[PDB]
């Protein structure tokens, strides 16, 4: 078998300001 | 730098190997292309062709993999995607 | 947003298709995973399995592709890597 | 045939300061 | 006597994906 | 590499001989034409003309054989068809 | 799908018939066993017993045939071996 | 007469990579 996958990255949200 | 495993479809062991081969790569190499190159070459060694590696902080992806041969995880700050599509 | 082609090994036409399917994806979709998903699905349509797409700003890679079926280019700020490893 | 390729990205160097 | 036979091969189906 | 017998019409013993002469051939020879050549030559030796051998992974067939003198089996991955049509 | 004739020992005409009966079989039938079955049955019809047919992509063979009654050819991607051993 | 023949197949070599 084969499977198809997404991968997004959680670009570490900007520190509050 | 502890690992988070985000998505896997992988032999539990293999999962470890990967996580290992990554910590190593990150000692050796500073540029992402190298790091990914290290780990790709590794797995084609240990397990057969044909693995592809991506490393960075900022990216997403849509990709097709052999069953049981996909993993995607952080190594602290830095994201590693590894799969065989053979 | 003009395209820079960084590395190709691709049918000149195909190269265009890709560049096109990217400009479109970037209208449709804001998240990188989607964008890459759009373009992957496209090419598996137009040309056969099995394409993998990566999109972001910050990443490198080590990957194995079928002859003539690899391309890697900016669309202004944003980097697109696309290959078949079938 | 098949070929293997690297792709690093030139994360646009920080504006002088 | 003689007999006539088919033989097809089960080309091991592609691993899921 | 264990044998699966798919279809036989063969002396149980003969069936073994065949299975044997195959494991041997697969040590000796790497190309399929050779392998089949080995086993054909064998059986024309041990038992008379006229045997024909096919070996591969990917093929089917429609063929006429003498009663009791047909066998078709895997040797793990690889398919062996052997019959006399004399 | 054009034919390549790899090895023949066959009436030039007969060679054609074969090549023909193959193009037909490949319209009718998708499974290799059928295809070969079609062409075998044909030739036992047109010309007498006893013909054997093999079809696939991946196989070799060692086989004994009546003089003038052997042919082996591609039909594009797909390999056809046909002989009488009567 | 009769003759004996081999037939191997040139499983179309994998596209360079």
């Amino acid at each position: 078998l084969v499977y198809t996958k997404q991968t997004q990255t959680t670009p570490p949200k900007e520190t509050l300001v | 730098r502890k690992a988070v495993i985000k998505n896997a479809d992988m032999s539990e062991e293999m999962q470890q190997d990967a996580v290992d081969c990554a910590t190593q790569a990150l000692e050796k190499y500073n540029i992402e292309k190298d790091i990914a190159a290290y780990i790709k070459k590794e797995f084609d060694k240990k397990y057969n062709p044909t693995w592809h590696c991506i490393v960075g902080r900022n990216f997403g992806s849509y990709v097709t993999h052999e069953t049981r041969h996909f993993i995607y995880f952080y190594l602290g700050q830095v994201a590693i995607l590894l799969f065989k599509s053979g």
